[PDB]
RNA sequence: AGUCCCUCCCGCUCGGGAGGGAGGCACUCUGGGGGGACUGCCGGCGAUAAGCCGGAGGAAGGGGCGGGCGACGGUAGGUCAGUAUGCCCCGAAACCCCCGGGCUACACGCGCGCUACAAUGGGCGGGACAAUGGGUGCCGACCCCGAAAGGGGGAGGUAAUCCCCUAAACCCGCCCUCAGUUCGGAUCGCGGGCUGCAACUCGCCCGCGUGAAGCUGGAAUCCCUAGUACCCGCGCGUCAUCAUCGCGC
């Protein structure tokens, strides 16, 4: 009953509530004051702006094995308005990533493999995969082919 | 050398520039440490336009 | 209102911009039912359609024998 | 407690509207600084304007005469190092306008340069005037 | 047993994979149920529902496709399913009301892009700059 | 939305899974063996047709009225008054949206009755293709007006783009939005009102060409 | 052993399978295995420019274009196999490198 | 891909999934050699000819689709300012260097384009799949210091090996609703960086502020026949640095 088997926002927003303890996670003290990069031309609007980042962070790389900074800021961006001007790709800001992958680690979900990128433990994935089971676990109520798989 | 920065040194004196054909007159003041020294020193003199001629309008050719 | 009338040879195409297209059929209803005229049409057009008029009395004008 | 009208720092605004946004009217604050003052008071971002109390607002422009005293940090400051005094500060209606003409009046005191396309008013920044910027007659 | 399938559509290939089995099939990870371009949800399932829903109790099957977008996934997939069904029954009538239907489902799509012209260079063959009269 | 329905699932060949041409009637004899109705659950064909002539007879009604759409609307030929050229914020190649609409358009025509839609659309196009109209005829080096009738396809495809540019002419810079400035058409088509603009050009074009038999 | 791998590169298509079976045959000639020609990635360089000196006319443009071939040939070390492919004297337009892993 | 071990999760497991390693090149791939359509078979004219009509069969149909190649002569069109080149000129100069200013000036006429005049939307945040080329003066995987610009260590690579590289329109949830606005983002104020023998005239990026013309556009004319036209990004030339351009994708 793997992530391969479920719609992605679904397990997303789910899992990004129950992350609400481990005291590990908080918003750094420079969260309210910035926005997420040079591809943003707003700021966060809806208040869990952080518990859904690292989420989404923690949902990637385990369906990703082996990862660092230089590419997940490669994912996060987003074609900008540069003024009068034509259309152009970025990438974004990365120290929201690197204070993100610090507390999760320090969560215990990762583990750093040197020279490589980073990696899942198990802990991650028995711990995704329970809530997916879950999920799936009510979705089945209201569409009859999520039985057979 | 028209980058120079003026400093603590110059503040009330008087040196010349180069602008194309002359050396000109600049006297020094505060506020000006941190501009350029040829920033006061004007290069393309300003223009007052006669009148159009010819051709300048698709019905002089 | 409604008449039927069916296509059953194309003759040309005139106009002078090449549009309108010479086109001898007949009527299958009416107090003609039978008759088989000439007139022109306008579109894309295939032998076996089934064109509805409205007149049935306009006899179009003869063209310059097709070619 | 539906009041439609609240005056606050000056000029005031709508009750209808949402909190971050009807401040925008106040001439020197825009949406990305409103979410922050608002973010450090600690009130909601969404509220409609309509339902302030008093003191409330009161601390709002307590901040808004300091920012950097209370968190509001020292890179997005309506003007950083016064060239005065180079202390962090964040201007309004009142007295943005005596900033703009004193660093006007600063070029137009040293005949630099820079003063010489506000005085005889065409562009600054380089941009050329053979093709556009044609604003008078024919 | 086992057959193997393929089959290509504006560059993206498409390995098709069958078996006996209890009636799932899944895509890149993706079971088929879970495909948001419903547009394209619908350009896979009819190779899979005119079979009948019988033949589609019966089958395994899994893709493993890449190359193209979103849109150009779905029929290299749809060839897939196609030439794997005529093989796993291999009849005479289920390959006849799969010509009805469609044809290149079978016969192989030859539409292939074209090259670029040196006017404009940057929009196509056939669309020149305008022209310049005063 | 709802996701009873944001996953779907079908097991009965019809178009888009909701609805079925198997009982539907077109009254008008010209335009009947013109408009398919085999099952063709996709409505999307990629163009395999208008290679060879006289190709595109065959396309469910469906997509042909679903591609009609892709348009800023008018871009060389004024419309209601105003020109409407809207540029990189159309609809021309970004068919899902036009599915899209086009779904959202049906359903809201089967609520305010309660009938099959499609043959609602059936009414529809049979009361705003004209049958007759007009050119230049040469005639002795001296050419002018002249009236001829109308062939069936081209009935059709008029009668469709008017339907299209109609409906995409309340929209403009309106608080009403797309989907149902679709059906307030299809409506008002198969009830021949004045008001309705399909009616209108279809009335408007026979009439000055009877102005000059 | 130590799967010494030789390497071949030209410009001449033609001249370039010679040796390739030349050492074919040398490879099979002597007894010891060899894998076949391993074909590569064909290269291309593309060089576009206009053709007409001065800036008048209308703009009309060239493509100049050069593949070069690649091949590989894995052979086992015989030193017997050696010998025959240190008398190989190859065509000049050829160029043949060996490396050991 | 099908077989085999090892290792890790799940409804605790009967089944499902996923990472390595050893074996196979079956399948995609890369590429040399090969076969593959000829109006060929019939249907109809046209002489019965050369032909075009037609319909089958088929991966393809009647130049199979797209490009290279441009006859005689002109065009006193163009370029001696890419190299050559007759004559006349300057010859201590009209030669060769250096430090500075200039081609970047500004009531206005016109050509080619970019951003828009909001609902076929704007903004938050989640969720999806691409292709041609390039690399040692350069490309740069990975780690920690910054809010972002960037700086700091730098593993691995001279190439189907490592790197440039997890595009965008696209989908789904929330806020905005006929408004010169949450449309449009000129224009100007500060402040932090980059490369550079040298950034004021005259290079480039980013943070905060302010918030201009603009409500689809007269008489005219332009571009397009199928993977074409429209719409959305990328890679090269340029190059110590800046792409609203050509050129391919
Ligand atoms: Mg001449
Ligand atoms: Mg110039
Ligand atoms: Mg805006
Ligand atoms: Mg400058």
């Amino acid at each position: 009953a793997t992530v391969y088997d479920v719609p992605g926002d679904l397990l997303v927003e789910r899992v990004a509530q129950r992350l609400k303890e481990i005291p590990e996670i908080k918003p750094p003290e420079w969260a309210p004051f910035v926005k997420t990069g040079r591809h943003k031309e707003r700021l966060p609007e809806q208040e869990d702006w952080w518990y859904y980042r690292v989420a989404s962070i923690l949902r990637r790389v385990y369906l990703d094995g082996p990862v660092g900074i230089e590419r997940l800021r490669t994912y996060y961006g987003g074609r900008k308005n540069r003024g009068h001007a034509p259309e152009r790709f970025y990438k974004a800001g990365g120290s929201i990533i690197r204070k993100a992958l610090q507390q999760l680690e320090a969560a215990g979900f990762v583990e750093k493999v040197p020279g490589k990128g980073r990696v899942i433990t198990p802990k991650g994935r028995s711990f995704l995969d329970k809530i997916a089971t879950e999920l799936k676990k009510e979705l089945e109520e209201i569409i009859p082919e999520l039985k057979k798989y | 050398c028209r980058d120079m920065i003026v400093l603590p040194e110059m503040v009330g004196l008087t040196i010349y520039v180069h602008n194309g054909k002359e050396f000109v007159p600049v006297e020094i003041k505060p506020e000006m440490i941190g501009h350029y020294l040829g920033e006061f020193a004007p290069t393309r003199k300003r223009v007052q336009h006669g009148a159009p001629g010819i051709g300048a309008t698709r019905s002089s050719m | 209102e409604g008449y039927p009338a069916e296509v059953i040879e194309i003759i040309g195409r005139t106009g002078t911009t090449g549009d309108v297209t010479q086109v001898k059929v007949r009527i299958l209803e009416g107090r003609d039912k039978g008759r088989v005229i000439r007139r022109n049409v306008r579109g894309p057009v295939r032998v076996g359609d089934i064109l509805i008029l409205r007149e049935t009395e306009r006899e179009a004008r003869e063209i310059k024998s097709r070619r | 407690d539906f009041r439609h009208i609240v005056r606050v720092a000056g000029v005031d605004l709508d009750g209808n509207k949402q909190l971050r946004w009807a401040l925008t009217a106040i001439k020197g604050v825009g949406i990305n600084f409103a979410t922050m003052v608002c973010r450090v008071a600690g009130l909601d971002p969404f509220m409609k304007a309509g339902y302030l109390t008093d003191e409330q607002v009161k601390k709002i422009e307590e901040i808004l005469q300091d920012p950097v005293a209370h968190g509001i940090p020292r890179w997005a400051v309506n003007r950083p190092k016064d060239y005065e005094t180079g202390r962090d500060l964040h201007l309004i209606t009142a007295k943005l306008d005596m900033a703009i003409r004193e660093d006007i009046m600063r070029l137009r005191r040293i005949r630099a340069y820079r003063g010489i396309r506000h005085e005889l008013g065409l562009p600054v920044r380089g941009q050329r005037t053979r093709s556009n910027f044609r604003r008078g007659q024919t | 047993r086992i057959i193997q399938t393929t089959g290509k559509r504006k560059t993206a290939i498409a390995r098709a994979v069958i078996r006996e089995g209890k009636g799932r099939v899944r895509i890149n990870g993706k079971p088929v149920e879970l495909v948001e371009p419903e547009i394209a949800r619908f350009t896979i399932l009819e190779p899979l529902i005119l079979a009948g829903e019988e033949i589609w109790n019966s089958v395994d099957i899994d893709v493993k496709v890449q190359g193209g977008g979103f849109m150009g996934q779905a029929e290299a997939a749809r060839i897939a399913i196609a030439r794997a069904l005529v093989e796993w029954t291999g009849d005479m009538n289920l390959k006849e009301k799969f010509i009805k239907y469609d044809r290149t489902m079978l016969v192989g799509d030859p539409r292939r892009t074209e090259p670029h012209k040196p006017n404009r260079s940057t929009k196509g063959p056939r669309a020149k700059r305008q022209k310049s009269y005063r | 939305k709802p996701l009873s329905e944001r996953f779907f699932i079908p097991h009965e060949i019809k178009v888009m899974g909701r609805w079925s041409t198997e009982d539907v009637e077109v009254r008008d004899p010209s335009l009947k063996p013109y408009i398919n109705l085999e099952p063709r659950l996709l409505p999307h064909t990629h163009g395999r047709h208008a290679k060879k002539h006289f190709g595109k007879a065959n396309v469910h009604i469906v997509e042909r009225l679903i591609n009609k759409i892709m348009r800023s609307g008018g871009s060389h030929y004024k419309v209601a008054g105003h020109f409407m050229r809207r540029e990189h914020r159309s609809l021309n190649s970004k068919k899902v949206k036009a599915y899209e609409v086009v779904k959202e358009a049906f359903k809201i025509i089967e609520k305010r009755t309660g009938k099959n839609p499609i043959q609602v659309l059936v009414w529809a196009i049979e009361n705003a293709a004209p049958r007759e109209d007009t050119t230049s005829v040469m005639f002795g080096g001296i050419r002018y007006h002249v009236a001829v009738d109308i062939s069936p396809m081209r009935r059709l495809d008029v009668a469709l783009r008017n339907i299209a540019l109609g409906a995409s002419a309340k929209c403009y810079r309106t608080k009403m939005s797309f989907a149902e400035a679709l059906a307030e058409e299809i409506i008002l088509a198969a009830n021949k009102d004045p008001k309705s603009y399909a009616y209108s050009k279809k009335l408007e074009i026979e009439r000055i060409a009877e102005s000059s038999r | 052993m130590q799967k010494a791998r030789i390497k071949l590169a030209s410009t001449n298509v033609r001249s370039l399978e010679e040796v390739a079976n030349q050492i074919k045959q040398i490879a099979e000639r002597t007894g010891v295995r060899m894998s076949g020609p391993i074909p590569l990635p064909t290269k291309r360089i593309r060089i576009v420019t206009r053709k007409s000196p001065d800036g008048e006319g209308s703009a009309t443009f060239d493509r100049w274009e050069l593949r070069i071939h690649k091949r590989l040939i894995d052979i086992e070390a015989d030193e017997r196999a050696m010998r025959q492919i240190m008398r190989i004297r190859v065509p000049e337009d050829v160029t043949i490198e060996i490396e050991l892993i």
